[PDB]
């Protein structure tokens, strides 16, 4: 219990306990799903409501034209880590004039994550990223914890009972290299729906999906703009 | 420099540094304020009357501006500090805009300034409130009050320190637009209140009052012994000529 | 013990902003409703004693002409946030020549979140949370729109939410009678009776505060007259 | 030139056991004079006195800083400054301001506190001390007092013969200044009193 | 990357007292023992230079060092503290000479030491340091003898003694010496108060002295105090 | 202002002369150009007088820290060290020109420094507006490994030529002798001009100046 | 250009400032004032640079005002006048100098009436009379000429007429009003208005 | 208990112990009612007043007070005496108080 | 670095400073120090506990500074913080001075040394200067004064009081032996001397135990002086010749 309060206080077992209690912060948030084809990145996610009179938290957020991120864990640090990403692909445009490569801007996020877990009094950014981005080496789909680890996926879920979504996505892994964008949505939809009770299921008003790729700067679409994806499912029953 | 955070929630989601800072303030010397029509008086009780000791120096009610008076209770050196900022600002307020200061304006800087305290690494809540009193331009009388927490509210009247809640009581029950229809009547008003909590004397009692585009008026012992008298003899022909 | 202000829960939370959160329980209750003729803010006052001057008690302030805002909790807090907000619309018109946005003006105060801490930071930076809740209301080129923050720094746009200390119940009221077709008077009606089931004291014209943004008018606080006129028809 | 500006004359003169420091006395801006009673000599003790001339701004200002820190010196050491620690404290004052320097050429007149032996010295605007055992000046009719003091200086004088001199040496070297003069003022300090006199002095 | 702490480690007992402040007193009365005499024509400095073993070269560290050309330090207590002390103490007396051009009263030094000595004790992340000095000088005629502490506060002797048994050192003063002795007889009984504590054959490499008559300060050859280990 | 400096076989002669100007008038006619710096170095200074003194002051400071540290005497590389780099530092703006001398444990060595921070090794030195003169005086009158008394005799004659040949020098001669184990701050060495003597006397009798006002002030 | 000047008696101090605001080669305004308030018994006549004079004007103001909230008691007119004289020089070498030319009349109970001229290096002496502005070099003589230590606030009135008259004959500047105060033991008393009714 | 910030609050909390009653240190009434009834019964000089000691001591508590009553009983039965005076209690204040 | 801060400038759950409190326990075990006003002058005189045979006396008291002019301090509690508050007020005065050409008065120098203490009351995590203060001066606003101070930055004018060791023995006495407006400087020494002896834990009474400081008006000038020993000797003599006197009577 002494060594539970301070990021700079590794425990007689080789761990840092705040930066695990940080990382269960993204255990916390809706749950999330990433996947990718040849050509193209997707982002499934469920959005989620306090109450039946709030509207759902957004959780996928535009970056730049080639990258957008879904977000699980503090809003606040979320932001934060947004804006600083939004502010480095404008210095690289500015500067290059040339878009950011996906994995540098993660590496980005690893250098600026990295630094609070090392001094007194910081605390470790309570938020997990998944980044879906399309360059010059083609589709990517990128994991950032709270550790400041990062991780390149080619598919990944993270959130509360993201396990189940984890394995879906394991089993379907040998399809995704040469599905097609539809057919790539509906399994993020399904890895997203298996996060769910048999009670409740997808609707319009708590999915967002996200998409980029060769021909298509990164979109998100939610409400009506997402209808054409799910009314073209199977209705898994229990 | 020094970077702690001092003044932090507690898990049932209160700021106990605030709360201690308001304690402070509850062993304060009683100081209340009633506001009349053309008068406004604030009277502060133990004035510690030492003897070997210069009333001018310890003196708990400043003037903030030719227009605004303030009295106080809590820590003494916390109060000055506040009180000197608080003046400042009043006559910058004058460079800045013609015109002059309102009550409420400096209430508002007062407790803006006691708020950053709360919430500043390194600092320490000033342990002091205070009652603000003036006359704005346009000629309404005004009293606020500030606390320790940075809020702030306007009254008719109110007291703070020691036994304020017996002088907020007695103030509630006679505060009537029969009392305070002349300013023998409102200062009387707060001399009776004062009585209250007061030591028993009169020489434990400072008055104060500031009443339309005059400067703030400081009583004399032997003028507030006389208020004492008509009191303790209205309190003797209303009240012994009955019972 | 003495942990840091920037401390991790197990679980995965900042004790101070729960703390801050637990914080908001203690307010007055607040209660604001999204409508396509405008959005209601109703707030009790509190009112300690007859005689402190309950116009003096101010729950709800304008951010701008189409953006009002009522508050929840340590006042004193809400104060600075206030400030920050009216700076920032009056920025956006400043540089860009229009309005801000509900959104964005709600976004901006939800930047000044969790930006506190000890060491490594400025020796005028905040120290702890915000103990308080914001609903903010306004009218934009959506229409009417109703934003709720909280210290976490979530804020989420609302049809109909309450906050403070009968948040549950007035919450509960407030599922029960709304629907997105509400008139505005409907919507004051509902707020004013909600109010008074969940007040201590007894409803009144000097014991509430409420306002209304509709879209032609700017934000508009009710008079003692114009409440005298609605709690009327109790 | 800047310290022609407000012009302006200072001297000081060795004796016997006694010194001597006068100025005179006039504020004047460039051709027109504003006031005739102008303080261009400071006491910084008993039996210790300093004299500047130059921009009248910089008088005030050097002579309002030197107060400050010879007050400071001689409380936390119990006991007046001696001249040569004083001479080096406007040094120190002056070439503080190496780069944009008070224009003001001090001298110093006084005798040790703890003797009794004359000291006399002046500075530069940038606090290069000088000392001498026979006269000092600084001002604008530096030429001037020059001429005079060396005709008119003998070693070893009694106050009285110290007066003469240093009298006659100011009256007649800043009667052909135009720009210092309406009226002379002359100190003579000796273990026992200090003498002030201000002398019959044209006004033109 | 660093820092400093920003808070005192010096702090206010219930009782009033400055708990640490008197801790590094304690470090001080466990230090070797340094006797000081003002005796009307100079003074004195002793102090036991007494290591653990031959190895040591004595001709390498010093005791007694001086601060100016008429100014002289002892210690007792903790040796780097004390080499600092010396550092700054030389500096505050360089500056003072810049600026006065006249070398820096002993009163004065002792004040600046002191006031040193005293941030320390208020400062941020700090200890007080864990020594008490003895400062000789030589000004406007008239000796001096001051001691400063780890407080910061400083005093005026005519004799005093400080390190181990410095009780018995400050009695054995206050009876075998008084005024009007010369700086020949000083020197003699500062070795005699000394000895009332060395255990062991006093060389003229076990102990260090320093006099500071109207000539300067100055720091005895090791023969000059063999010669007056002589008696 | 004419300053020279010279090594012999035991040390080093300095010499300046003591005349300081402001303008085309004699300010002081006995100002002293020889500064200490440490008992083995001292240092000529013309150019800019205050900053002559003050960055002579600062080097004796800076020095007598660094002796009382060491144990041991100031070298003269040391001193031009600490000068040529705060005189860098300040680009020429602080007007000093320098002849540092002294004598070490590595023997006599005399530098010549110039306000922008350059200095020279050299066996003889002059710097100051009479310092062409005394350098012909040098370079017809030097030969190595001098004894004191013709180091002594040559660096006077150097400032002669100065003294007599500069309407910015004159007045006497100030020599400074640094011999391994000997210091000889002779001032004056020789003072070849004399003010004639007064044939009148302009004595003023008591009450000639002419007296508006008195002020007595009794002391103790 | 703008045209002040000071007259002290034995027991008061007799002020006046012309009353044009001027830009360029027209009169803006015709009944502007040059004086200032400090307290009850000091008046700060400021002259000069366009914005410099109301800048440093107000900020000695608001320090003399915030020094008597402060203390009870207000401070004497030598303690202003060396206060203002501080302020000024220590911007005089700074990025943001103050191009002002200052009177600072006052009363004090003790010391009695008092009359300071600062010149814009600021330069502080005390005199029986001044005057700033180009109109000073035709009035000073005046005074001169007319002025005894122990003139009358009538006399002192009159004396002023002159000067101002002189100034009317010969100066090229217009000038045609002119603010006159007096202060004393009972505080600043606004006499009425010097002027010459041209048009 | 004098100090209630040392006690654990489990023993504070309410079940365990309500009410919490704080005694306050007298002030110029009470102490009259102390003082009275302290010097009430004994043969206390009817010359002096009680008041002079009440508001003599800055904030003494009901006993002090009591040491006062004691002290002159002491002095009373020192001196030899059956009716203290006005020392008798002067030195009681300034023997027992002060010291 | 949250463990081992002590946390110096915190409300205690009762509403009060611990260090603050403490410090003035320090204070209370200082040397006992008075100042009594008269209406010809005002003095300071105190205890002092450097007295030892070995001491050289080197400055012109112990305990009682002289800060400006016209006025001066006594001193009560840990002496390097006296050192270090009295230098400050030395600047504060000097400042003034610098900036009006006027002394500074009393009350505006002890609140800006009081303001100094009050800050470290406040914030930066420091120990607060365990020192109080007596001030005596002069001004032209309201004469002759004696002030106090505490490490809490609070302040008050007295016409007489004490501090230090016993201060409350002291202050009684004085509310019996004082004299509003009938005082003179021949009396309050008288007072001085009595209440000192009092006071003092050794009796008999020293002039080696004693320190007397008077500051007065002369001739336009303020003169600031400590009694010599003699001048004390006499007093002290005067006291028990007066004790001895009003013991006949009986
Ligand atoms: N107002 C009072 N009335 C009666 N007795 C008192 C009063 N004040 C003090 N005493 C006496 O002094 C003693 C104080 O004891 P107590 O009140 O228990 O103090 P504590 O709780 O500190 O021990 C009691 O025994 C009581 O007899």
């Amino acid at each position: 219990n002494q060594y539970d309060n301070d990021v700079t206080v590794w425990s007689p077992q080789g761990r840092i306990h705040q930066i695990e209690y940080a990382m269960e912060a993204v255990k916390q948030g809706s749950a999330t799903v990433g996947l990718k084809s040849k050509t193209h990145a997707v982002l499934v996610a469920l959005k989620r409501a306090q109450s039946e009179l709030a509207a759902h938290q957004k959780k996928i957020l535009h970056v730049d034209n080639h990258i957008g991120i879904s977000i699980a864990g503090l809003t606040a640090d979320a932001r934060l880590l947004c804006n600083f990403m939004r502010q480095e692909c404008l210095d690289s445009r500015f500067v290059f004039d040339r878009p950011l490569p996906v994995s540098r801007l993660v590496s980005l996020i690893g250098s600026k994550t990295q630094i609070p877990t090392q001094r007194y009094g910081r605390r470790p950014y309570g938020v997990g990223l998944l980044i879906a981005g399309y360059d010059d080496m083609g589709p990517h789909i990128f994991q950032t914890c709270p550790s400041a680890n990062y991780f390149d996926c080619r598919a990944m879920s993270i959130g509360a009972r993201s396990q189940s979504a984890r394995t879906y996505l394991e089993r379907h892994m040998s399809e995704f290299m040469e599905c097609n964008l539809n057919e790539l949505v509906k399994h993020g939809l399904r890895a997203l729906r298996e996060t769910l009770p048999a009670e409740q299921d997808l609707t319009t008003k708590n999915v967002s999906i996200g998409i980029v790729g060769k021909d298509l700067e990164f979109t998100i679409y939610d409400d009506d703009d997402v209808s054409p994806f799910l009314e073209g499912l199977e209705e898994r029953p229990q | 420099s020094y970077d702690r955070a001092i003044t932090v929630f507690s898990p049932d989601g209160h700021l106990f540094q605030v709360e201690y800072a308001q304690e402070a303030v509850k062993k304060g010397s009683t100081a209340v304020g009633v506001r009349g029509r053309d008068i406004v008086v604030l009277g502060v009780e133990k004035k510690s009357v030492a003897k070997l000791q210069d009333e001018r120096t310890v003196r708990k009610i400043c003037a903030l501006d030719d227009n605004v008076c303030m009295a106080f209770a809590g820590l003494t050196a916390d109060a000055r500090i506040v009180i000197n900022r608080a003046r400042v600002e009043c006559q910058s307020h004058r460079l800045t805009v013609e015109d002059p200061v309102t009550v409420e304006y400096i209430t508002r800087y007062i407790a803006s300034l006691k708020q950053r305290y709360t919430q500043s690494n390194g600092r320490r809540p000033f342990g002091i409130s205070a009652l603000i009193v003036g006359f704005d331009f346009d000629g309404t009388p005004r009293l606020y009050q500030t606390d320790p927490s940075g809020t702030y509210h306007a009254w008719k009247a109110n007291a703070i320190g020691r036994g304020a809640k017996s002088v907020r009581e007695f103030l509630e029950k006679n505060y009537t637009d029969e009392a305070i229809e002349t300013d023998d009547l409102t200062i009387k008003l707060v001399i009776k209140a004062l009585l209250e909590v007061v030591q028993s004397g009169g020489k434990n009692i400072e008055l104060a009052v500031m009443r339309r585009d005059q400067s703030l008026k400081i009583l004399n012992p032997e003028e507030i012994e006389k208020y004492v008298a008509e009191i303790e003899k209205e309190k003797e022909e209303n009240e012994k000529k009955k019972q | 013990y003495d942990r840091g202000v920037n401390t991790f829960s197990p679980e995965g939370r900042l004790f101070q902003v729960e703390y801050a959160i637990e914080a908001i329980k203690l307010g007055s209750t607040a209660i604001g409703i999204q409508t396509s003729e405008g959005v209601c803010l109703a707030v009790e006052k509190r009112i300690t004693s007859p005689l402190m001057e309950p116009s003096s008690i101010e729950k709800i302030v304008e951010i701008d002409a189409h953006i009002g805002c009522a508050m929840s909790g340590l006042i004193a807090d809400a104060k600075t946030l206030i400030d920050k907000a009216r700076v920032e619309t009056q920025n956006h018109w400043f540089t860009y020549n229009e309005t801000m946005t509900v959104e964005s003006v709600t976004q901006a105060v939800s930047n000044l979140a969790l930006q506190f801490g000890e060491e490594d930071a400025d020796p005028g930076a905040m120290s702890r949370p915000f103990g308080v809740a914001l609903l903010f209301g306004g009218v934009d080129e959506k229409g009417p729109q109703l934003f709720h923050m909280d210290p976490s720094g979530t804020f989420v746009q609302c049809d109909a939410r309450a906050i403070g200390s009968a948040s549950e119940g007035a919450q509960s009221s407030l599922q029960e009678v709304y629907h997105k077709s509400m008139t505005l008077k409907e919507a004051i009606k509902s707020s004013l009776i909600i109010l008074k089931q969940v007040m201590e004291e007894k409803l009144n014209a000097t014991n509430i505060e409420l306002a209304t943004v509709q879209p032609g008018q700017n934000f508009h606080m009710f008079t003692k007259e114009e409440l005298e006129e609605v709690i009327k028809d109790i | 030139s800047i310290m022609s500006y407000n012009g302006g004359a200072v001297m000081a003169m060795k004796g016997k056991n006694c010194v001597a420091i006068a100025a005179d006395r006039r504020f004047g801006i460039q051709a027109q004079m504003v006031t005739t009673d102008f303080q261009k000599i400071f006491p910084m003790g008993d039996r210790l006195y300093i004299g500047l001339a130059g921009l009248a701004t910089d008088v005030q200002t050097v002579a309002q800083r030197l107060k400050f820190r010879l007050n400071l010196y001689e409380l936390k050491e119990g006991r007046q400054i001696k001249p040569y620690t004083l001479m080096s404290m406007v040094a120190n004052l002056l070439y503080e301001k190496r780069f944009g320097p008070y224009y003001t050429e001090p001298v110093i007149a006084g005798l040790d506190p703890k003797t009794f032996k004359p000291f006399i010295c002046s500075l530069d605007l940038i606090g290069c001390p000088m000392v001498t055992d026979d006269f000092v000046v600084s001002g604008t009719c530096a030429e001037q007092m020059y001429g005079m003091c060396e005709s008119l200086w003998e070693p070893n004088m009694d106050p009285d013969h110290l007066f003469e001199t240093i009298s006659q040496a100011m009256l007649n070297a800043v009667d052909r200044d135009a720009v210092s003069g309406m009226g002379v003022i002359v100190h003579i300090i000796e273990k026992d009193k200090i003498t002030t006199r201000t002398l019959k002095a044209r006004m033109d | 990357a660093e820092r400093g702490y920003s808070f005192s480690l010096t702090t206010f007992s219930p009782s009033g007292k400055l708990v640490q402040i008197e801790y590094a007193l304690a470090a001080v009365a466990g230090g070797a023992p340094s006797v000081g005499i003002k005796a009307a024509n100079g003074v004195v400095l002793a102090t036991e230079k007494k290591q653990k073993s031959i190895l040591y070269d004595e001709r390498s560290v010093h005791k007694v060092e001086p601060i100016t050309k008429h100014i002289g330090l002892v210690y007792s207590g903790m040796g780097p503290d004390y080499r600092v002390l010396v550092h700054r103490a030389r500096k505050l007396a360089q500056q003072y000479y810049l600026v006065y051009q006249e070398p820096i009263p002993t009163a004065q030094l002792v004040q600046r030491v002191a006031s040193v000595m005293q941030e320390y004790t208020q400062s941020g992340g700090v200890r007080p340091f864990g020594v008490s000095l003895l400062i000789c000088g030589w000004n406007e005629g008239r000796p001096y003898l001051f001691q400063s502490d780890p407080s910061g506060a400083y005093f005026a002797w005519k004799a005093t003694a400080m390190g181990k048994n410095y009780v018995n050192g400050k009695t054995f003063l206050e009876k075998r010496y008084n005024e009007d002795l010369e700086l020949e007889d000083a020197i003699h009984t500062a070795i005699l108060t000394l000895k009332e504590s060395f255990e062991g054959q006093m060389t003229e490499d076990n102990i260090e002295v320093g006099i500071c008559n109207e000539a300067g300060f100055r720091r005895l050859t090791p023969t000059e105090v063999k010669d007056y280990l002589a008696a | 202002t004419t300053i020279a400096g010279v090594v012999y076989k035991d040390g080093i002669v300095l010499g300046a002369d003591t005349r300081a100007t402001e303008g085309m008038v004699v300010a002081d006619k006995n100002c002293s150009k020889i500064h200490f710096i440490s008992p083995n170095i001292y240092c000529c200074g013309a150019g800019t007088a205050a900053d002559t003194d003050m960055t002579t002051q600062l080097i004796s400071s800076n020095l007598e820290l660094h002796s009382l540290s060491t144990g041991r005497l100031p070298r003269v590389v040391t001193a031009n060290r600490m000068l040529k780099q705060m005189l860098f530092r300040y680009q020429g703006y602080i007007g000093a020109a320098l002849v540092l001398g002294g004598v070490d444990v590595t023997g006599p060595h005399l530098y010549s420094i110039y306000p922008h921070g350059s200095t020279d090794k050299l066996p003889y030195v002059t710097m100051g507006s009479g310092s062409l003169a005394a350098m012909a005086v040098f370079e017809d009158k030097f030969r190595p490994d001098m004894e004191e008394e013709e180091a002594k005799n040559l660096v006077s004659e150097a400032i002669a030529a100065g003294i007599f040949n500069d309407l910015g020098s004159g007045s006497n001669i100030d020599l400074c002798v640094i011999s391994k184990n000997k210091l000889d701050f002779l001032r004056p060495y020789t003072v070849p001009n004399k003010k004639g003597t007064r044939l009148g006397r302009y004595r003023c009798e008591k009450g000639t100046t002419a007296v508006l006002t008195e002020k007595i002030t009794p002391l103790e | 250009m703008e045209y002040l000047i000071g007259i002290q008696g034995p027991d008061y101090v007799l002020v006046a400032s012309d009353r044009v605001a001027a830009s360029n080669i027209v009169q803006m305004k015709d009944d502007h004032d040059k004086m200032f308030k400090m307290s009850e018994k000091i008046l700060l006549l400021c002259v000069g640079e366009a914005g410099d004079t109301v800048q440093f004007a107000e900020y000695i103001q608001k320090n003399v005002q915030l020094y008597k909230m402060r203390n009870g008691y207000e401070l004497s007119p030598t303690a202003a006048a060396n206060f203002t004289r501080r302020n000024l020089a220590d911007c005089l070498r700074s990025r943001t100098p103050y191009h002002v030319n200052l009177l600072l009349a006052g009363y004090d109970e003790h010391e009695g009436p008092a009359l300071y001229y600062m010149d814009y290096l600021a330069a502080l002496a005390k005199a029986p009379f001044a005057a700033h502005g180009y109109g000073a070099f035709l009035t000073l003589s005046i005074l001169d000429r007319y002025y005894t230590p122990t003139i009358s606030r009538e006399r002192a009135v009159e004396l002023l007429r002159k000067c101002l008259e002189e100034l009317q004959k010969r100066f090229i500047l217009n000038l045609p009003t002119f603010s006159v105060r007096i202060i004393d033991k009972n505080g600043i008393h606004d006499l009425d208005n010097i002027s010459f009714p041209k048009q | 208990t004098n100090r209630i910030e040392t006690l654990d609050p489990a023993l504070i909390r309410p079940g365990r112990i309500d009410r919490k009653i704080e005694f306050p240190l007298p002030d110029e009434k009470t102490k009259k009612r102390i003082f009275q009834i302290h010097t009430s019964r004994m043969t206390l000089a009817d010359d002096v007043t009680l008041d002079d000691l009440i508001m003599a001591k800055d904030d003494l508590s009901g006993a002090d007070i009591k040491a006062i009553c004691t002290e002159a009983g002491l002095m009373a039965l020192r001196e030899r005496r059956m009716k203290v005076t006005n020392e008798d209690f002067k030195k009681s204040k300034e023997n027992v108080l002060y010291k | 670095s949250r463990r081992y801060d002590s946390r110096t400038t915190i409300f205690s759950p009762e509403g009060r400073l611990y260090q603050v409190e403490y410090a003035m326990e320090a204070i209370g075990h200082a040397g006992t120090c008075l100042g009594i006003l008269a209406n010809d002058g005002v003095l300071l005189a105190a205890e002092r506990r450097n007295i030892h045979k070995l001491l050289d006396e080197v400055f012109f008291s112990e305990k009682i500074y002289k800060l400006n002019e016209d006025m001066a301090c006594s001193v009560a509690g840990i002496t390097s913080d006296a050192n270090v508050l009295t230098n400050e007020l030395r600047l504060i005065a000097q400042r003034y001075l610098l900036q009006y050409q006027e002394p500074i008065p009393c009350e505006q120098l002890v609140t800006a040394l009081c303001d100094i203490k009050q800050a470290y009351t406040q914030f930066g995590g420091k120990r607060p200067f365990g020192v109080s203060l007596l001030y005596i001066g002069w001004d032209k606003h309201y004469g002759f004064q004696l002030y106090q101070s505490d490490p809490s930055g609070n302040y008050g004018g007295w016409k007489a009081t004490c501090i230090g060791n016993n201060s409350a023995a002291a202050v009684s006495m004085l509310k019996q032996d004082y004299k509003e407006g009938e005082m003179t400087l021949k009396s309050a020494l008288a007072l001085a001397i009595k209440v000192l002896n009092k006071t003092m834990d050794v009796s008999k009474l020293s002039a080696e135990k004693v320190e007397i400081a008077t500051l007065t008006r002369e001739n336009g000038k303020t003169v600031i002086r400590v009694l010599k020993q003699k001048e004390v000797e006499q007093l002290i003599k005067k006291h028990e010749e007066e004790e001895a006197k009003a013991e006949r009577e009986k």
